[PDB]
C-alpha cells in the first residue's frame, strides 16, 4: 500500500535561508508547496492549429514519463533562472546542483472524468545536494613481503597544490558524492 | 629503462569527481494538467477532444499503474493559499451569471 | 531479539568516536572523562549553546514541530564484567569470542 | 488519422519501444493489464509492485519480407515476472556502535 518516512524534520521556512552558518548537515524541506500547470509552463502551445497541437502534448508527456522512470528531474516545468537567483550560486554549481539530483512520485490522482474532459495532479518530491568542496583532478592509490599501509586513498593535485583525501561512509550516482573528507598529512 | 617508484605506492586515473556533501536541500511540487484549458486554445473540433482525451487517458494509467504512493511530512497541499487560487483559476475563472 | 555471541579488540588511548547524525544531536564515545561526558559509556548528545567540545564545534538544531513516530523501542540487558578474560584481548589484540 | 500524420504516431510509438528495450523494461501498451490481473487474481498494490520490478529481454529479431513497399518483422520476447510473498515498506537499519 503506502510507505512512509517517520520521524521529526527541521524547517527552513523561506527559501533563501539555506545559505547560512549556523545550521550543519541534514536533509532540510520547505514549508510551502509549489503549485505548477501544465498549460502554463509551455510557452508554445498557442500557434499551433489542428491536430499538430495534440501531437505536440503527447510528445512532451511522453518525455515526462521517460523522466519518471528513472528518478530524473525534468525541467521544463521548473524556471532555472528563478532558482538560480534565489540560491545566488555559479554556472559550474548550478550544473553540478542538476545532474546529481533526484526525483519522486508519490501520488497521481485523477479529479474529473468524463468522455471529453480530463484533469490529473502529480506530487514530486525533490532533493538537492548543494556543494562545499569539490575536486575535479584526483589520482587514486594502489599498493605494491613488506607491505607499508597508508591512512589516504584518494590524492588531488590542482594549481600546483597537492592534497590527501581520505573518504568513508560514500554514496554512488553518476558522480561521487560523499560526507566525510578530512585532509591528512 | 628501470625506475624506482618511491616509497612503495603506485597511482593510476580516476576520472570521477568527487563532491563535499552540504545541507541537503528538498522541495515538493504538485503538478495540475486539465485538457480544457488546452483544447480552448488550440480550436480544436469535438471528435479531436474526444481522441485526445482517451490519449491523454492511456498515459496517466500507464504512469500512476507503476508507481506506489509514498508519504511526504510536509503536511496538507489543501490549506495553501497559491493552490487554492490556482484551483479556482484552472476550471472556474471564465464563468458568469447574468440576470 | 538476542543467544548471540561477543568479540572485543583493544585499542591505544586515547580514541575519540565522534559522529554527527542528521537531525540535530551527536554520537560520542567516551574513551577518557573530558568535557561533559559520562566515562565508558557512549551516548547520543544534544547541546543548547554553540560550543566547541573535543575538537569539534557544535549548534544547536531548530524548533521542529512534533510527529508520530514509529521508533523501534530496543529491550534490554546487561553483560559479563569479569576483568580476567580481558586479559587475552591485551595478548594478540584480534578480536577473539568469548562465549555469552 | 488522416494524411501524413499516420506515420508519426507510428513512428512515436515505435520510439518508445526502443527506449524501452535497450533499458530491459517492459512496455506494457502490448500487453492488457486487465487481463492478467483477471488471471492472477491479485491485488492493485501487488499488481503495481510486480510491474515495478519486471524485467525483460530480446532473443530473436527476423525479417521476413523485404520490399521497395512493404516490410514485415518480428520480435521474440522473453519476460520474468516476480509475484510476492511477503512485504515490507517501513523498516530500519541497524548500525553498532
Ligand atoms: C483560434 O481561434 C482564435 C479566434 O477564433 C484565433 O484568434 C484570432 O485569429 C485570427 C486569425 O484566424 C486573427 O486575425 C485574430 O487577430 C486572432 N484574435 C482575435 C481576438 O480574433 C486564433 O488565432 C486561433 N488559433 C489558431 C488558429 O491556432
Ligand atoms: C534527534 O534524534 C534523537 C535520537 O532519537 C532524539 O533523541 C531521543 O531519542 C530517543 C531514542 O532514539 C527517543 O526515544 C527520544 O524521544 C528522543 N528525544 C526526544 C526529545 O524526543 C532527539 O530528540 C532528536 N532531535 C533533536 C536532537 O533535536
Ligand atoms: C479511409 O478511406 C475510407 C474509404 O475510402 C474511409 O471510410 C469512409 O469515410 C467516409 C468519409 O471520408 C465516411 O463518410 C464513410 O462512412 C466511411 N466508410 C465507408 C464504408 O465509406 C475512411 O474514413 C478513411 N480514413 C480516413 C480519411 O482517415
Ligand atoms: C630511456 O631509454 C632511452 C633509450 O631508448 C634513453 O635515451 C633515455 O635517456 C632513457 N630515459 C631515462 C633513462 O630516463
Amino acid at each position: 500500500m503506502g510507505y512512509a518516512l517517520t520521524g521529526a524534520v527541521q524547517t527552513l521556512a523561506q527559501i533563501s535561508d539555506i545559505n547560512d552558518q549556523n545550521l550543519q548537515q541534514g536533509i532540510y524541506l520547505l514549508r510551502d508547496h509549489i503549485v505548477t500547470l501544465m498549460e502554463a509552463t509551455l510557452h508554445d502551445i498557442s500557434i499551433m492549429p489542428g491536430m499538430f497541437a495534440v501531437q505536440h502534448v503527447h510528445t512532451h508527456l511522453n518525455h515526462l514519463r521517460t523522466m519518471l522512470m528513472e528518478r530524473r528531474i525534468d525541467w521544463t516545468y521548473m524556471s532555472s533562472s528563478w532558482l538560480q537567483t534565489q540560491l545566488q550560486k555559479s554556472d559550474d554549481e548550478m550544473k553540478v546542483i542538476k545532474r546529481t539530483a533526484r526525483s519522486l512520485v508519490y501520488y497521481v490522482k485523477q479529479t474529473y472524468n468524463s468522455l471529453t474532459a480530463t484533469a490529473w495532479e502529480i506530487g514530486l518530491y525533490y532533493e538537492l545536494i548543494i556543494p562545499r568542496h569539490i575536486y575535479l583532478n584526483n589520482w587514486q592509490i594502489v599498493n605494491i613481503h613488506v607491505t607499508l599501509s597508508h591512512p589516504y586513498e584518494i590524492i588531488n593535485r590542482e594549481c600546483s597544490n597537492t592534497l590527501y583525501l581520505h573518504l568513508e561512509e560514500c554514496r554512488r550516482l553518476d558522480y561521487v558524492i560523499c560526507d566525510v573528507v578530512k585532509i591528512v598529512q | 629503462n628501470m625506475t624506482s617508484i618511491p616509497q612503495g605506492v603506485f597511482y593510476q586515473p580516476h576520472p570521477e569527481p568527487i563532491i563535499h556533501t552540504e545541507r541537503v536541500l528538498g522541495l515538493s511540487q504538485v503538478l495540475m494538467i486539465n485538457s480544457e484549458n488546452v483544447a480552448n486554445s488550440a480550436n480544436l473540433s469535438q471528435e479531436t477532444k474526444a481522441l485526445l482525451t482517451e490519449m491523454v487517458n492511456e498515459e496517466m494509467q500507464g504512469l500512476s499503474d507503476v508507481m506506489i504512493d509514498f508519504e511526504i511530512p510536509l503536511g496538507d497541499p489543501r490549506d495553501q493559499e497559491q493552490y487554492i487560487h490556482r484551483k479556482c483559476y484552472q476550471e472556474f475563472a471564465h464563468c458568469y451569471l447574468v440576470k | 531479539p538476542c543467544d548471540c555471541p561477543v568479540w572485543a579488540e583493544p585499542v591505544k588511548e586515547p580514541h575519540v568516536q565522534i559522529s554527527p547524525l542528521k537531525n540535530g544531536s551527536y554520537l560520542v564515545l567516551a574513551s577518557s572523562t573530558d568535557c561533559q561526558i559520562p566515562p565508558y559509556v557512549p551516548s547520543v548528545v544534544t547541546v543548547n549553546e554553540t560550543t566547541q567540545c573535543f575538537g569539534v564545534t557544535f549548534k544547536k538544531p531548530l524548533v521542529a514541530e512534533e510527529k508520530t513516530s514509529l521508533e523501534p523501542q530496543l529491550p534490554h540487558l546487561q553483560l559479563r564484567l569479569p576483568h580476567l578474560v580481558g586479559i587475552i584481548a591485551k595478548i594478540k589484540g584480534i578480536k577473539i569470542e568469548v562465549t555469552s
